[PDB]
């Protein structure tokens, strides 16, 4: 099959810039049979270039396609608000295959997270499961490493995370981490804590609470 | 045949 | 105007099968090639099938090549996915996509899409916990064992939006979905003012509005 490499996997400017995306095949692409689709979160993907340099109908003039073989680029030449989203590249020469995406995000400064720990609810406790959260607000860039501790043992593996879209306003991340454990395990440790490691903090911040107290 | 072929009417 | 509408998405058993739908308007949809793609959680876009203008050649993906047959009724502006055999790999959002007038069967008009979620789980409605507030402070309701997605959340009916960060659901090994949303507000505000959180589960026509206070 024909894989598609897109480069950078971020890319991370402001408006008013130019963005140069690129992709690459493995094999050359038959009758410059190369697209490019953009998707924003929770919307469908929507046709930008076809034909490697055919502008859709309806795109404004500041996208355009070049390349040719198995190198191909899409320039964005005055980037605008709307334009921050992930870019996929596709192939229709040879079956139909897709490059990974490079997503397009906002730089601005560095804003350290505001770091906050819950226990888990007596309601919880009572049904055989334990969660402990721990929250990152409002911080950039999206780099973040959070480390649970239970009296001081470094958690690993027993806990999910996820993060929001890059907010449209102030263009930070948040960041929620859930820590599971059995109740009887909870009731056996004394001290939880989240230690938050980020460029925007000179030294890992450690946010922690005492159970039952 | 060619599943990259003309899908369209014309 | 074009536009695309799928239809049909839901949870199968794996080893089941299920149906999507496809309606079309706004142009002349017997004279146009039509795609399925697909697009799992957090993952890119993986093209599944596509049939000719008048329904007479259809191609499909390895993966799916055996299990899910493409069609259309040009009589009715629709085009059809039947998906059998599926496996929890076939979990995605299905779009429909209609073929291009320039060269080749490039995707010029994407559908909103639908979701296919393939799972053993049992629908559940979420039980939900306050994360109670400890200058800032922040506080928030943890939305857990769930199936299948989607939650709602809000706060104060709307009219708290301020602040407020709803995360992406994770899966746990259970097979349920958890979820968290949290507000940041004025510490000096606790006291003071009411915060209740808003979850809606449709699925399992489960409501619940929860007061979050300081324990």
């Amino acid at each position: 099959e024909i894989v598609l490499t897109q480069s950078p996997g971020t890319l991370s400017l402001s408006p008013g810039e130019r963005a140069t995306l690129s992709c690459r095949a493995s094999q050359s692409v038959s009758s410059s049979y190369l697209a490019w689709y953009q998707q924003k979160p929770g919307q469908a993907p929507r046709l930008l270039i076809y034909g490697a340099s055919s502008r859709a109908t309806g795109i404004p003039d500041r996208f355009s396609g070049s390349g040719s073989g198995t190198d191909f680029t899409l320039t964005i030449s005055r980037l605008e608000p709307e334009d921050f989203a992930v870019y996929f590249c596709q192939q229709y020469g040879s079956s139909y295959t897709f490059g990974q995406g490079t997503k397009l995000e906002i730089k601005r400064t560095v804003a350290a997270p505001s770091v906050f720990i819950f226990p888990p609810s007596d309601e919880q406790l009572k049904s055989g499961t334990a969660s402990v959260v721990c929250l990152l607000n409002n911080f950039y860039p999206r780099e973040a490493k959070v480390q649970w501790k239970v009296d001081n043992a470094l958690q690993s593996g027993n806990s999910q995370e996820s993060v929001t879209e890059q907010d449209s306003k102030d263009s930070t991340y948040s960041l929620s981490s859930t820590l599971t454990l059995s109740k009887a395990d909870y009731e056996k440790h004394k001290v939880y804590a989240c230690e938050v490691t980020h460029q925007g903090l000179s030294s890992p911040v450690t946010k922690s609470f005492n159970r039952g107290e | 045949v060619d599943e990259n072929a003309n899908a369209n009417s014309a | 105007q074009v536009q695309l509408v799928e239809s049909g998405g839901g949870v199968v058993q794996p080893g089941r099968s299920l149906r999507l739908s496809c309606a079309a308007s706004g142009f002349t949809f017997s004279g146009s090639g039509m795609h399925w793609v697909r697009q799992a959680p957090g993952k890119g876009l993986e093209w599944v099938a596509i049939i000719w203008y008048d329904g007479s050649n259809k191609f499909y993906a390895d993966s799916v090549k055996g299990r899910f047959t493409i069609s259309r009724d040009n009589s009715k502006n629709t085009l059809y996915l039947q998906m059998n055999s599926l496996r929890g790999e076939d979990t995605a959002v299905y779009y429909c996509a209609r073929v291009g007038d320039g060269d080749g069967n490039y995707m010029d008009v994407w559908g909103k899409g639908t979701t296919v979620t393939v799972s053993s789980a049992s629908t559940k409605g979420p039980s939900v916990f306050p994360l109670a507030p400890s200058g800032t402070a922040a506080l928030g309701c943890l939305v857990k064992d769930y199936f299948p997605e989607p939650v709602t959340v809000s706060w104060n009916s709307g009219a708290l939006t301020s602040g407020v960060h709803t995360f992406p659901a994770v899966l746990q090994s259970s097979g349920l979905y958890s979820l968290s949303s949290v507000v940041t507000v004025p510490s000096s505000s606790l006291g003071t003012q009411t915060y209740i959180c808003n979850v809606n589960h449709k699925p399992s026509n489960t409501k619940v509005d929860k007061k979050v206070e300081p324990k």
